[PDB]
RNA sequence: AUUAGAGGUCUUGGGGCCGAAACGAUCUCAACCUAUUCUCAAACUUUAAAUGGGUAAGAAGCCCGGCUCGCUGGUGUGGA
RNA sequence: AAACCUCCCGUGGAGCAGAAGGGCAAAAGCUCGCUUGAUCUUGAUUUUCAGUACGAAUACAGACCGUGAAAGCGGGGCCU
RNA sequence: GUCUACGGCCAUACCACCCUGAACGCGCCCGAUCUCGUCUGAUCUCGGAAGCUAAGCAGGGUCGGGCCUGGUUAGUACUUGGAUGGGAGACCGCCUGGGAAUACCGGGUGCUGUAGGCUU
């Protein structure tokens, strides 16, 4: 099938995407980004597990896909089906080529798009969960079971936001009594105090 | 104590005849606008070729005229004579100008021949502003601002207590 | 719905235009080609005729180019006509020609060059274009501004031109815009173009409300009736008024008195004033919603 | 191997700045250049006609024949292990005054100032410029507080 | 190039539902729009380094005075 | 849904023979009018470069013209 | 104080909406005989002066958008030079110097030359 991932593991090429240029790239294997009950409101899902990475190298699209299903299957297993959401931070978007042979050697050895990865960084962000804070030793043996599809190491680690949010915990729920923060659908939306005043109206009243 | 200058005018009427083909089909409704208005109608060709509907690019396939001054608002009253004085609110653009259609040109009062024949033609009132000439002179041009905008109801109101028209909802 | 386009990612690439431009003043494509100066001229300046008609006046300006802003030498307006006996009509054609013969005299006059150069003391009309006497200093020279005015034949900026060519400008240019080149023919009789610099144009339309209507006449001429300026008399005034320009070209600046020194316009809101106003806008939202509560 | 355009890989250098595209100030093309004048070259992609080469631009020559619309620079041209002071004719609008010499030009007047001045009163007022010396000894009064202490901050995983 | 939910309106459309029917209502499902949100670009970019590339740091320089010109010209003007 | 007419918004999201990049809004686009600077002739210079040619190009100068009210612009094609 | 004509810089000047504009001015506006040009005196050209600041324009306003300028981000990212430094590698730390950009939070909202008015 395809070749193994020691082959493609380095981030050895300039960024390469699927482009005007380079045109006729199979889809990646993941399709969906997004599991587990993402129609919920930010109130309930306080805890967020993150996958950190540790090395700056790339990861397939097939590690991913294989990652995400790993860490659904033990959440629903775990936390049910709706009591968690699932988020992974990566997308594919470098295509990596293979000179496949049928001699002509070295000849024109220009690749053809074999299939696509994604380069992450050092201390960059996997995949994500988010669920009630009390499932807290649910997700880390969530995650921990998700680092064996991944090559290199990654770190385990519970943020100290509020959820998918840029909000710390410590800091969330006032925010939202003096309406600094107006909860948007899976996230929220931050009011400064910047705009017109007719819509800080439409806020207190 | 409303201003003076802020009465609402009609700045030109356009009329418009697609006959959609070239020849004499239109060449004779072109002499229709002209013992109609008075003046010399423009024709004016296709943008591009359509197979369904026949016509080619460049073809000369309609003809228009615009009127003004008082020319215009004899016009204006004979073309609602043949509408009794009604329109409808979707008649009305939103940018304050109005327009309908008619079936037939004799309706105008003006005398058929059977060397021409009968074409339908079409209305469009522009109305105005003292002071509209501002956004098309060469030198200072600039635009109206809101207060001396025509908004749509203030349009319909004005063919309220001009013609007495009614305007029924449809 | 449809989307917007003046959003915040119209305004955050939109490049406005010169403000001479945005305004409609300028055409900088022909300003281009008429003030800069060859490189090889190094600080020769080259000045140019700016004639502006507007709706109650006419601006004759000669300017040449600076780094800075453009320099006015001199300068004349149709509102000084009625000091050398125009009274009204300071916007026609034959109003044109006395603001460019006065602008012209007006400058040969701070050159010390009236006495050389008189040009066409006796108007005719034709194709007139002064030469440089030699041994003397030769004569001024500058260019047409027309501006963003269309310039088709009989154009009132030309009008101007041919004013100031018989004041003793040599500014090149072609009989073909004057009032008067017959267009299909074309040729040039310089006697119709007389009768434009004389005013006798507009002379035979009052005449024309003669006999046609006497009170739309009164509605189209009411200050020449109240100045008694008859069509008798108009192209006389016009001889009178062209040799009072020329014996006295002099501008004597209006007597400028102190001022009591006071505000008509609005002084800007200031930062204090401006944010205690937000205080007491949601304040008094909050005092008038408890009412209702 | 790559092509040999004239404009090849000049895609930025004589792009227009951002927002500052269309019509071209006039007050560039009001500026007189005399000869010897000391002049640095920028090409500009508005104007076609007369653009330096790209070797050129960021440049700076001095003006030795004025046309027109052009003027003709000396500049140095590194070729090889050889320079070259070879002649170009670029137009106006790529060109500007270098504000390298003025510096110095305004230095000199200061040094034919303080030369006639205080040679009547004597005093030997010093002309060379020197090199920033190490600065002298002088106290620090600490009044009243006493300096802060700082130590290294305890690190804590951020991701 | 691209993930996700929110708030909108029939702006339209998809099976309908009580509607003969009706932008009237009804749950809708979609695209559409407005705010956000995740993730990127050797052949994208508002920004934007470090290292780097020119030029200048005087006597071939500055400052006065006078002549020459067929060049340039309101003007021993401009320049040389 | 698309024929033509009208109004409004519209920083270029169009167009400029072609590849791509750059450039361009009272224009370099579109539409008209008049035209043949796509002509005659010296040198200089740039590009590739050995700092040789060819090609292409840039500034001039001398003519003869075109156009425009004119400043001007034009000795081929907005530039590569 | 402010305007007109011509400008220089070309948003601190733009955009949306609202308010107020003495005097002069700029305009709207009134006409088509002549000049000139349109399918149409709308534009353009021309001749005017009854009316009006409604609009343009000018000034001011908006917890305005944008823009301009700071702070923060951050001595972070990156980086010159150096080591028989670490690490299986990927990469990282240190030494010696240089040093950013969003988000987020402030402040600002045209200066000005020549000529001529008005407030006499």
């Amino acid at each position: 099938g395809r070749r193994p991932a020691r082959c493609y593991r380095y981030c050895k090429n300039k960024p390469y995407p699927k482009s005007r240029f380079c045109r006729g790239v199979p889809d990646a294997k993941i399709r969906i980004f997004d599991l587990g009950r993402k129609k919920a409101k930010v109130d309930e899902f306080p805890l967020c597990g993150h996958m950190v990475s540790d090395e700056y190298e790339q990861l397939s699209s097939e590690a991913l896909e294989a990652a995400r299903i790993c860490a659904n299957k033990y959440m629903v297993k775990s936390c049910g089906k709706d009591g968690f959401h699932i988020r992974v931070r990566l997308h594919p978007f470098h295509v990596i080529r293979i000179n496949k042979m049928l001699q002509t050697g070295m000849r024109g050895a220009f690749g053809k798009p074999q299939g696509t990865v994604a380069r992450v960084h050092i201390g960059q962000v996997i995949m994500s969960i988010r669920t009630k804070l009390q499932n807290k030793e649910h997700v880390v043996e969530a995650l921990r079971r998700a680092k064996f599809k991944f090559p290199g190491r990654q770190k385990i680690h519970i943020s100290k936001k509020w959820g998918f949010t840029k909000f710390n915990a410590d800091e969330f729920e006032d925010m939202v009594a003096e309406k600094r923060l107006i909860p948007d659908g899976c996230g929220v939306k931050y009011i400064p105090n910047r705009g017109p005043l007719d819509k800080w109206r439409a806020l207190h009243s | 104590k409303e201003n003076p200058m802020r009465e609402l005018r009609i700045r030109k009427l356009c009329l418009n005849i697609c006959v959609g083909e070239s020849g004499d089909r239109l060449t004779r409704a072109a002499k229709v606008l002209e013992q109609l208005t008075g003046q010399t109608p423009v024709f004016s060709k296709a943008r591009y070729t359509v197979r369904s509907f026949g016509i080619r690019r460049n073809e000369k396939i309609a003809v228009h005229c615009t009127v003004r001054g008082a020319k215009a608002e004899e016009i204006l009253e004979k073309g609602l004579k043949v509408r009794e004085y009604e329109l409808r609110k979707n008649n009305f653009s939103d940018t304050g100008n109005f327009g309908f259609g008619i079936q037939e040109h004799i309706d105008l009062g003006i005398k058929y021949d059977p060397s021409i024949g009968i074409y339908g033609l079409d209305f469009y009132v522009v109305l105005g502003r003292p002071g509209f000439s501002i956004a098309d002179k060469k030198r200072r041009t600039g635009c109206i601002g809101a207060k001396h905008r025509i908004s749509k109801e203030e349009a319909m109101r004005w063919f309220q207590q001009k013609y007495d028209g009614i305007i029924l909802p449809g | 719905f449809v989307k917007v386009v003046k959003n915040k990612a119209y305004f955050k690439r939109y490049q406005v235009k010169f403000r001479r431009r945005r305004e409609g003043k300028t055409d900088y494509y022909a300003r281009k080609r008429l003030v800069i100066q060859d490189k090889n001229k190094y600080n020769t300046p080259k000045y140019r005729m700016i004639v502006r008609v507007t709706n109650r006046d006419i601006i004759c300006q000669i300017a040449y180019a600076r780094i800075e802003g453009d320099m006015i030498v001199c300068a004349a307006y149709a509102h000084e006509l009625p000091k050398y006996g125009v009274k009204v009509g300071l916007t026609n054609y034959a109003a044109a020609y006395c603001t460019g013969l006065l602008l012209a005299r007006r400058l040969l006059n701070r050159f010390g060059m009236d006495k050389i150069y008189e040009g066409q003391v006796e108007v005719t009309g034709d194709e007139y274009n002064v030469e440089s006497i030699d041994g003397q200093p030769g004569a001024f020279t500058c260019y047409l501004d027309a501006g963003l005015a269309r310039t088709t034949t009989g154009n009132k900026v030309f009008g101007a031109l041919k004013g100031a060519v018989d004041g003793g400008l040599s500014i090149p240019h072609s009989t073909k815009r004057f009032p008067g080149y017959d267009s299909e023919s074309k040729e040039f009789n310089a006697e119709v173009h007389r009768k434009h610099i004389m005013g006798q144009n507009v002379a035979d339309y009052m005449r024309y409300l003669m006999e046609e209507d006497e009170d739309a006449y009164k509605k189209q001429f009411s200050q020449y009736i109240k100045n008694n300026v008859t069509p008798d008399m108009m192209e006389e005034m016009y001889k009178k008024a062209h040799a009072a320009i020329r014996e006295n070209p002099v501008y004597e600046k209006k007597p400028k008195r102190e001022v009591k020194k006071k505000r008509w316009n609005r002084p800007k809101m200031s930062l204090a004033q401006k944010k205690d106003r937000v205080a007491q806008k949601k304040a008094s939202f909050l005092r008038a919603q408890e009412r209702a509560a | 191997t790559n092509t040999k355009g004239k404009r090849r890989g000049t895609r930025y250098m004589f792009s227009r700045p951002f927002r500052k595209h269309g019509v071209v100030p006039l007050a560039t093309y009001m500026r007189i250049y005399k000869k010897g004048d000391i002049v640095d070259i920028k090409g500009m992609g508005t104007v076609q006609k007369g653009m330096p080469h790209k070797c050129y631009h960021g440049k700076t020559g001095r003006v030795y024949n004025v046309t027109q619309h052009a003027v003709g620079i000396v500049v140095n041209k590194q070729v090889k292990g050889k320079i070259l002071a070879k002649r170009i004719n670029v137009r106006i609008e790529h060109i500007k005054h270098s504000k390298s010499r003025d510096s110095f030009l305004k230095r000199v007047k200061e040094n034919d100032q303080k030369k006639k001045e205080a040679k009547e009163k004597g005093t030997w007022v010093q002309l060379k410029r020197q090199p920033a010396p190490p600065r002298e000894a002088h106290f620090v009064r600490t009044n009243g507080k006493e300096p802060e202490l700082l130590e290294p901050i305890p690190y804590e995983f951020m991701a």
